[PDB]
């Protein structure tokens, strides 16, 4: 009898300047889309160009 | 780099293959500390005996020996549909 | 006067094409910045968002 699930750092920490955690980025981060290091490598580099 | 294209694409592609109809046997219950092959054997009181799992040594087919090294090209010269942007 | 319907948007002048947004369809709208993978072509337009 369980469910299993994830725990995001942010729910646990929640450190000022070491993890953000306003209540905006973390919807803003409900809209995104699942991420590989090379997605977010990818979009770093967008907003680079 | 590669972590999520093993995971999030190769591995249902396991699990697909894990259903051919000609996949019989089990393999491996996934604790390496304990499991060993089920082991049958054609036979017959009229003294047959062919066991379906034998050891005979590297034969012709090009099975029965394994290179390890494969890893190294899967770990660095082998692209990915999602890696990379987009690929159907 | 016949003013139909006034609305609040985002500044197109401030928020420009050099910023890479897109802003005519009432949205922030950034192509190729965050993208999904392993999704049929046309899949990445939320992400736009």
């Amino acid at each position: 009898r369980y469910h299993e699930s994830v725990l995001e750092i942010a729910d646990i920490f929640d450190q000022a300047d070491f993890i953000q955690t306003s209540d905006a980025v973390r919807q803003l981060r409900a809209l995104m889309p699942t991420l590989s290091t090379s997605q977010i490598r990818h979009a770093i580099e967008r907003i680079a160009q | 780099n590669i972590a999520v294209a093993h995971t999030d694409h190769l591995s249902v592609v396991y699990a697909t293959m894990s259903n051919f109809m000609l996949n019989f046997t089990n393999n491996f219950s996934g604790n390496h500390a304990t499991f060993k092959p089920d082991q049958y054997v054609i036979t017959s009181p009229e003294g047959s005996y062919k066991p379906i799992i034998e050891r005979q040594g590297e034969t012709v087919d090009g099975l029965t020996i394994i290179d390890t090294s494969i890893v190294w090209p899967i770990l660095c010269q082998c692209t990915y549909p999602l890696v990379r942007i987009m690929e159907e | 006067y016949g003013a139909a319907v006034v609305n609040i948007d985002l500044n197109r002048d401030f928020f420009d094409t050099a910023t890479g947004i897109d802003l005519t369809k009432g949205i922030p709208l950034v192509q190729d910045l965050l993208v999904p993978i392993g999704v049929t072509a046309g899949a990445e337009q939320s992400a736009e968002y």
